[PDB]
RNA sequence: CCUUGGCA
RNA sequence: GGCUCCUUGGCA
């Protein structure tokens, strides 16, 4: 309760990174990253699965929402993705952890991009949460 | 045969635009690609990592051909 | 040998 | 414990 969502974000997070750069089927890629990691533990499994399918299946709207706070193409890759994982699940999962997924989310910026893309992000994520 | 990139940059930003064009060159010349792979920056310096999975000769030119910004390190192995 | 992380 | 796993850097 609930640690196994961490290394979930991160998988999620990994997966809409490369879908970004890459423009492949979603599903495909997810298979890609499970395999690299070697995600073997079923609910470590199945909730980054319904994170990427959550992001995916709304990808519209969620940037849509993201845009109203800012194009999105100006962001990087790390900060895009990352504000994109956020908004699927604070707000179309509607988390029950919000300030969890705040400090995953983050921590996901500052563990691949520095310090700046984590405040800008941390920034941008909360001024859509306080409209949610 | 395979192919294993890894870049390097003090600006994660323009490291992963570098990473975009590679990947579009790559699919532009029928290759196929795995990843990229982010890993931690250390050090204040950002790296992915890339392979090429599927090549053509047009995929090595066009590689060989490409200029990415100097502030962008490449090493390349085949394997 | 120490260390950043993944698998957790 | 990962001698039945990968990854990053420092040293050496």
């Amino acid at each position: 309760m609930m640690r196994y969502r961490k290394g979930a974000r991160d998988t999620a997070f990994l997966v809409l990174y490369r879908w970004d750069l890459r423009g492949e089927n979603p599903g495909e890629l997810f298979k890609e990253v499970v395999e690299e990691k070697n995600i073997k533990n079923k609910d470590a499994y199945e909730y980054a699965k319904k994170l990427v399918d959550t992001a995916v299946r709304h990808i519209e709207e969620i940037d849509s929402i993201i845009e109203k706070h800012l194009s999105i193409d100006r962001l990087g890759y790390v900060e895009r993705n990352a504000l994109r994982l956020g908004v699927a699940e604070l707000i179309f999962l509607k988390s029950k952890e919000p300030g969890r997924v705040f400090i995953d989310i983050v921590d996901l910026v500052k563990k691949y991009a520095d310090e700046k893309a984590g405040k800008f992000v941390n920034g941008v994520l909360s001024a859509i949460y306080k409209a949610y | 045969e395979k192919i294993r990139i890894k870049l390097r940059a003090y600006d994660h930003r323009l490291l992963d635009q570098s990473v975009k064009q590679i990947i579009e060159t790559v699919k532009r010349t029928g290759g196929v690609v795995k990843g990229p792979i982010p890993l931690p920056t250390r050090k204040s310096e950002f790296s992915r990592i890339l392979d090429i999975i599927r090549f053509t000769p047009q995929t090595i030119e066009a590689l060989m051909e490409i200029s990415l910004p100097a502030g962008v390190d490449v090493e390349v192995k085949m394997r």
